[PDB]
């Protein structure tokens, strides 16, 4: 039939998740942001559209930090992005508290991954309208 | 309701004309056994605040993690974290003060006595105390445990009232504090010869001195003391 794109956890007959795909639409439509992995670290850059001369320059900062060694930048629904970072911050604190060592970028990745993947499992939640570029330096690179 | 196990002794401090000084020996006692010797009981938070802790060491370690998190957190979404919106001594104190009283009120205290020392953004000197009961107070000089009995009487001779602070220099001040550290080594049975000292000067910033030692101790007369009353040899 049809309407396989009205609920968030439904598989269409060809095995897709339209709500997730639509979420991507929100992303592609957002400001551009990038990440470049250099020889001993990473660099994050982002486009900040001046919708008017009224926006204070150097103010509405987009890039966010998780802990002290992780950087995040995303495109799409900004509010959704902060919500994701806020979760990464607790996710990281929880890790450091028990293991003492600041969270490895790889481990942090999957922490964010499992969280986001979880918002595509239930029709009582909406997927994240953001794609995030993040990274940092840890015990091995 | 707990009971302290590995403990830290006195933490003394006072304020001079341009800032404050704070010191604490590097001992971690376990009853009467002077078990640990590389214990730094002076926690610097930023570079305008030093927090000296005495009492249960495990709880101190825990207060330490809270302090580091307070710093990590203040940075979040804070473009002025190292400037206009950096952590002030007064914020750090008020935070601990809160945590301390909340814990005593839950009948599960953090077995410690704490002194937050530093310089406020406007130059002002900050020195305040808080203990496992959540009790707080300020004075030109502050000490915990044994230092409250022996160190205060000494340091107060240097800065007795408020009007004495501007007249006190870092030399005079650091001096009194080192002498006090010596006296405490003479009479406190739970003290060590090695200690750490710190100065937070509104101009020079934070000077953190480690591995100091108690020097110039009078012991010679110990030879002329024999017996306990009538013995002569």
């Amino acid at each position: 039939g049809t309407g396989y794109d009205l609920s968030n956890s439904v598989f269409s007959p060809d095995g897709r998740n339209f709500q997730v795909e639509y979420a991507v639409k929100a992303v592609e439509n957002g400001t551009t942001s990038i990440g470049i992995k250099c020889n001993d670290g990473v660099v994050f850059a982002v486009e900040k559209l001046i919708t008017s001369k009224l926006l204070v320059p150097q103010k509405n900062v987009k890039i966010q930090v998780v802990d002290r060694h992780i950087g995040c930048v995303y495109s799409g629904l900004i509010p959704d992005g902060r919500h994701l970072v806020n979760r990464g911050r607790e996710e990281a604190a929880s890790f450091k508290k028990l293991y003492k060592t600041p969270i490895p970028i790889p481990a942090f990745a999957d922490r964010l991954g499992q969280y986001v993947q979880a918002h595509t499992l239930y029709n009582s939640v909406r997927p994240f309208g953001v794609s995030t570029i993040f990274g940092g330096v840890d015990k091995n690179g | 309701t707990q009971q302290p196990i590995v403990t830290g002794t006195s933490v003394i401090s006072m304020k001079y004309d341009n800032g404050v000084i704070i010191a604490a020996d590097n001992l971690g006692s376990y009853g009467s056994l002077l078990r640990f010797n590389g214990v730094e009981r002076l926690i610097p938070v930023g570079d305008n605040t030093v927090v000296g802790i005495s009492g249960d060491i495990s709880d101190m370690q825990h207060i330490e993690r809270l302090l580091k998190d307070l710093v990590t957190e203040n940075a979040y979404d804070n473009p002025l974290a190292d400037a206009e919106e950096a952590l002030e001594p007064s914020y750090i104190f008020e935070y601990l003060a809160t945590v301390m009283y909340q814990r005593r009120s839950k009948m599960n205290p953090l077995w410690n006595a704490i002194i937050v020392a530093g310089v406020q953004s406007n130059g002002d000197q900050f020195l305040r105390y808080v203990n496992l009961l959540g009790v707080t107070y300020s004075s030109p000089t502050l000490a915990t445990g044994f230092g409250a009995h022996m160190a205060n009487p000494l340091l107060r001779k240097v800065v007795d009232r408020e009007s004495d602070i501007p007249k006190t220099t870092v030399q005079v001040a650091e001096e009194a504090i080192v002498n006090a550290m010596r006296v405490l080594y003479y009479r406190d049975a739970r003290s060590s010869r090695n200690f750490s000292l710190a100065i937070i000067d509104k101009n020079t910033g934070l000077t953190f001195k480690k591995n100091l030692q108690v020097e110039n101790m009078k012991w010679d007369f110990a030879k002329d003391i024999k017996g306990y009353g009538t013995q002569k040899i």
